[PDB]
Protein backbone atom coordinates (compact mmCIF):
# COMPACT_ATOMS: atom_id res chain seq x y z
CA UNK A 1 0.00 0.00 0.00
CA UNK A 2 1.51 3.23 -1.06
CA UNK A 3 -0.65 6.93 -0.24
CA UNK A 4 1.50 10.28 -0.34
CA UNK A 5 4.93 9.20 -0.22
CA UNK A 6 4.32 6.99 2.59
CA UNK A 7 4.27 2.80 1.74
CA UNK A 8 4.19 -0.49 3.22
CA UNK A 9 4.87 -3.83 1.88
CA UNK A 10 4.03 -7.46 3.45
CA UNK A 11 4.49 -10.93 2.61
CA UNK A 12 2.73 -13.20 5.08
CA UNK A 13 3.92 -17.24 6.26
CA UNK A 14 -0.27 -17.74 3.83
CA UNK A 15 -0.09 -19.38 0.85
CA UNK A 16 -2.37 -21.14 -1.73
CA UNK A 17 -0.16 -24.47 -0.52
CA UNK A 18 -0.25 -23.60 3.26
CA UNK A 19 -1.73 -21.87 5.83
CA UNK A 20 -0.16 -19.35 8.19
CA UNK A 21 -0.38 -21.10 10.39
CA UNK A 22 0.79 -24.49 8.88
CA UNK A 23 4.48 -24.32 10.03
CA UNK A 24 3.40 -25.03 13.74
CA UNK A 25 0.99 -27.74 13.01
CA UNK A 26 2.97 -29.72 11.35
CA UNK A 27 5.98 -29.17 13.71
CA UNK A 28 3.52 -30.36 16.15
CA UNK A 29 2.97 -33.20 14.64
CA UNK A 30 6.72 -33.61 14.65
CA UNK A 31 6.76 -34.25 18.12
CA UNK A 32 3.49 -35.87 18.60
CA UNK A 33 4.90 -38.60 16.64
CA UNK A 34 7.80 -39.16 18.55
CA UNK A 35 6.01 -38.46 21.84
CA UNK A 36 3.33 -41.10 21.12
CA UNK A 37 5.57 -43.55 19.64
CA UNK A 38 7.72 -43.58 23.02
CA UNK A 39 4.58 -43.54 25.36
CA UNK A 40 3.08 -46.56 23.22
CA UNK A 41 5.92 -48.87 24.33
CA UNK A 42 5.08 -48.32 27.94
CA UNK A 43 1.66 -49.61 27.50
CA UNK A 44 2.58 -52.33 24.66
CA UNK A 45 0.57 -53.88 21.96
CA UNK A 46 -2.35 -55.66 22.36
CA UNK A 47 -3.05 -60.11 22.40
CA UNK A 48 -6.00 -62.10 22.31
CA UNK A 49 -6.10 -65.81 21.75
CA UNK A 50 -8.03 -67.38 19.61
CA UNK B 1 47.47 41.65 28.40
CA UNK B 2 45.35 41.40 25.17
CA UNK B 3 43.82 45.48 25.91
CA UNK B 4 44.43 46.04 22.24
CA UNK B 5 44.70 42.89 20.36
CA UNK B 6 42.84 40.46 18.00
CA UNK B 7 41.40 36.78 19.34
CA UNK B 8 39.80 34.72 17.16
CA UNK B 9 38.40 31.24 18.23
CA UNK B 10 36.80 27.83 16.33
CA UNK B 11 33.92 26.94 18.50
CA UNK B 12 31.82 23.87 18.12
CA UNK B 13 28.06 24.39 19.19
CA UNK B 14 24.74 22.87 19.08
CA UNK B 15 22.43 21.93 16.41
CA UNK B 16 19.65 23.84 15.88
CA UNK B 17 16.35 24.21 13.63
CA UNK B 18 13.40 26.28 13.38
CA UNK B 19 10.29 25.21 11.10
CA UNK B 20 10.15 27.33 7.83
CA UNK B 21 7.26 25.20 6.51
CA UNK B 22 5.06 22.16 7.04
CA UNK B 23 5.18 20.27 4.28
CA UNK B 24 3.07 17.23 2.96
CA UNK B 25 1.13 18.06 6.25
CA UNK B 26 -1.40 15.77 6.73
CA UNK B 27 -1.92 11.85 6.41
CA UNK B 28 -4.72 9.69 7.73
CA UNK B 29 -5.63 6.65 8.43
CA UNK B 30 -9.00 5.15 9.57
CA UNK B 31 -7.38 1.85 11.68
CA UNK B 32 -10.36 -0.87 12.21
CA UNK B 33 -8.28 -4.10 11.52
CA UNK B 34 -8.22 -5.45 15.74
CA UNK B 35 -9.59 -2.24 17.45
CA UNK B 36 -13.89 -2.41 19.07
CA UNK B 37 -14.23 0.60 16.65
CA UNK B 38 -13.06 2.68 14.00
CA UNK B 39 -10.34 4.78 14.91
CA UNK B 40 -8.66 8.18 13.17
CA UNK B 41 -4.90 8.01 13.52
CA UNK B 42 -2.42 11.21 12.20
CA UNK B 43 0.62 10.19 10.23
CA UNK B 44 4.00 11.77 10.58
CA UNK B 45 4.18 15.42 9.20
CA UNK B 46 6.88 16.42 7.35
CA UNK B 47 9.03 19.67 7.42
CA UNK B 48 11.16 22.00 6.15
CA UNK B 49 13.73 23.35 8.52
Amino acid sequence: LEVDGITETIGTTQSAMYGGASAQILQINEDIKELLDGLRAYFGYNMIGL
Amino acid sequence: KYENHTVTLKILMTLRYVVSDILKESRYQYTKFNQPKSKFENLPQKLLL
